[PDB]
RNA sequence: UACCUGAUUGAUUCUGUCAGCGCGAUAUGCUCAAGUAAAAGAUUAAGCCAUGCAUGCGAUUCAUUGAAAUUGCGUAC
RNA sequence: GGUAACGGAGAAUAAGGGUUCGACUCCGGAGAGGGAGCCUUAGAAACGGCUACCACGUCCAAGGAAGGCAGCAGGCGCGAAACUUAUCCACUGUUGUAUGAGAUAGUGACUAAAAAUAUAGUUGAAUACAAAUGAUUCUUCGAGGAGAGGGCAAGUCUGGUGCCAGCAGCCGCGGUAAUUCCAGCUCUCCUAGUGUAUCUCGUUAUUGCUGCGGUUAAAAAGCUCGUAGUUGGAUCUAGGUUUACCUUGAAUAAAUCAGAGUGCUCAAUACAAGCGCUUGCU
């Protein structure tokens, strides 16, 4: 009948609950990208540990080795479409060498105030919740929406929203009323 | 309303074209199937009742809307190549009143316990 | 010193079965009687009925009269001894009740100064005794 | 000393209090967002 | 991420375990904005089961299109 | 002899070497209350086939007649422990009208992903569907669980109690001036989750092949002989017949794991899709 359904985690936590150091130094990730929760900070971490450690296993292997050139261009491609690499900077050896900042970066919550749709990053993401960003003619509702190299440059208001270029919303309709 | 056809493909076969069709309706609610099956009877010059959207799904945000459609050289081959649901949906078949599973079961049942004509009578 | 040569693998399996049984862990995980010895008999919690309720002097160098009261578990009908946590928890403990017993926290050895129980309750009439001395639900 | 008939002596001597009210703390990422800027946290002495 | 920390002493270095700490399974306490996927009477009792369903569809048509019945096929999946 | 034993694909943990598990959707096997025997058939030792015995039920007008949910849904028991006596063949398949196979919706803090509490609800349409529901498009109105001596982040603030009541995984708190109990106020961690119990793995070089230890911490047999087992010196073409072993191929189901591609709005997933212009290409 029916097969196993296929899930994945995507957060690790910290082996030493309470390290002060630990804990300042994600609050202050918290801080600069606006976050919710250390699950969001968690989850950063655990894709840059993929990348990284995919990089050490590769670079393992000498140069020219099949499996290495493939997977290693591979990695270097996402990479660079993220936006998260330096496109001159095309090797492993260098890919080892990235920061939860990069990817925290990368996301739209922070494009959206970095690019002055919006005046904090907290309004970037209550912006991105009530739908009044879209990307490339889409209306995208998740503030962890990655931007790709392609896509930072067609980020704008949604055509229909308020500020955009629509109906008022509830509190102008109210007073008009 | 911009109705926009794709994959277009002739099954002789069939005797039909299958089409992926998408809708673009900003602010516009999604598009009702008599005017998707309108515009598309118009795009390929044929009657409004020889084609058959189906599967229209919704992208958010409004605007961009995709679903499929089979045109049918006439309606013959529509109504005897087609299944009875869509034919009563678009009104070109009309539905049969069935009673429900359960008690076509309990008579099917009743009825095995009789032999002969009885069982016409039973139920 | 161990066997080294290239055709011992018989011997290093053979000597390692042999020298696991003498570990606590392996030994209590694979004797064979855990589950008629165990009185959960390989549970986490168990329902039982109270006999009395019965005071347990406190080890040294404290002192005090820990409440613990005496269960009958109705899977077996082995009779155990289980702390009740908290302050004035045994007020909500009647005689002739239905009990949820759980373990103490160390795997069936006794927890601070409390000698020789290894069980504590966790419900009370099918109510939670955190909830009873919380007072979000009352004596059914 | 301890007698098994003294239980639950001690929370019914406690004198009873009653509680205070607050504005409903924000909730989630507005929590957080105080707590950075506030940023012993409790030294009371 | 190839990691440890507390506890025997007046103090010290060890052996050594206990405890902490990370993940997962099952049960359970307290508590749960909307949605999307999705496990789910295995553990003990392959114990006992009220009641409904879960297997039926070319030749032969003097019934009223095709009933009834005889065939054939399936019910070993 | 035991197994709280169906085997495998696989699952958890995870430097490497491993340890533990795997009733459970795929493959193989077995059984239909326990045994046994057989009819029909290409195929059954069939049980939504029959025949008997055993155990246990059902209806009788007491002469007789029957039953097998370890199918779906429900009920009782058992327990720490597990859902609706709902709608359909529209979907995948069965030779295709029939399919409790299968597909839908119900209960569902098992679980996995994404997200609101600041700077949801609600109305009628469309869409969808076999009919629905729900999402998707439009439109009407319109925050809790643990903690606060150390391990371990966070009070020597106030009031009660005086080794009592209680806390406390461990070390320890409490004997009338308690940062540890019971409360108020404050903080800390995580946060729609957060605690407890049992168990597996790591931690653990505390099972050690990699890789432990044996004078005194646990551990060299009192000593020697000895079969199996394990292990065994050097030596054959340097220069100017068999095996064992290593390399490379062949044969080697999917799902899962790793991994390539691909804006399901991201992600977990999934296996799609992307281009012109319509009669289409890849």
């Amino acid at each position: 009948a029916r097969l196993k359904t296929v899930q994945s985690k995507v957060t690790k936590s910290p082996r030493r609950p309470f390290e002060k150091e630990r804990l300042d130094q994600e609050l202050k990730l918290i801080g600069t990208f606006g976050l919710k929760n250390k699950r969001e900070v968690w989850r950063v971490k655990y894709t840059l540990a993929k990348v990284r450690k995919a990089a050490r296993e590769l670079l393992t292997l000498e140069d020219k080795d099949p499996k290495r050139l493939f997977e290693g261009n591979a990695l270097l491609r996402r990479l660079v479409k993220i936006g998260v690499l330096d496109e001159t900077k095309m090797k492993l050896d260098y890919v080892l060498g990235l920061k939860v900042e990069d990817f925290l970066e990368r996301r739209l919550q922070t494009q959206v105030f970095k690019l002055g749709l919006a005046k904090s990053i907290h309004h970037a993401r209550i912006l991105i919740k009530q739908h009044h960003i879209r990307v490339r003619r889409q209306v995208v509702d998740v503030p962890s929406f990655i931007v790709r190299l392609d896509s930072q440059k067609h980020i704008d208001f949604s055509l229909q929203s308020p500020y955009g270029g629509g109906r008022p919303g509830r509190v102008k309709r109210r007073t008009l009323r | 309303v911009t109705i926009r056809t794709r994959k277009v493909l002739t099954n002789k076969l069939l005797y039909r074209k299958q089409m992926v069709v998408e809708v673009i309706h900003p602010g516009r609610p999604t598009v009702p199937k008599a005017d998707i099956r309108e515009k598309i009877a118009k795009l390929y010059k044929t009657t409004p009742d020889t084609v058959i959207p189906f599967g229209f799904e919704s992208k958010i945000g409004g605007g961009k809307s995709k679903g499929f459609a089979l045109v049918y050289d006439t309606i013959d081959f529509a109504k005897k190549f087609e299944p009875k649901y869509r034919l009563v949906r678009m009104g070109l078949a009309t539905k049969v009143e069935k009673p429900g599973r359960k008690q076509r079961k309990e008579r099917k049942n009743r009825q095995k316990k009789v032999r002969g004509t009885a069982k016409a009578k039973v139920s | 010193g161990k066997p080294k040569g290239l055709c011992t693998a018989r011997k290093l399996k053979t000597h390692r079965q042999e020298q696991r049984w003498n570990d606590k862990r392996y030994k209590k995980a694979h004797i064979g009687t855990r589950w008629k010895s165990n009185p959960f008999g390989g549970a986490s919690h168990a329902k039982g009925i109270v006999l009395e309720k019965i005071g347990v002097e406190a080890k040294q160098p404290n002192s005090a009269i820990r409440k613990c009261v005496r269960v009958q578990l109705i899977k077996n009908g082995k009779k155990i001894t289980a702390f009740v946590p908290n302050d004035g928890c045994l007020n909500f403990v009647e005689e002739n009740d239905e009990v949820l017993v759980s373990g103490f926290g160390r795997s069936g050895h006794a927890v601070g100064d409390i000698p020789g129980v290894r069980f504590k309750i966790v419900k009370v009439a099918n109510t939670s005794l955190i909830a009873l001395f919380k007072g979000k639900k009352e004596r059914p | 000393h301890g007698s098994l008939a003294r239980a639950g002596k001690v929370r019914a001597q406690t004198p009873k209090v009653d509680k205070q009210d607050k504005k409903k703390k924000k909730r989630g990422r507005a929590f957080r967002r105080v707590q950075y800027t506030r940023r012993g946290p409790n030294s009371n002495s």
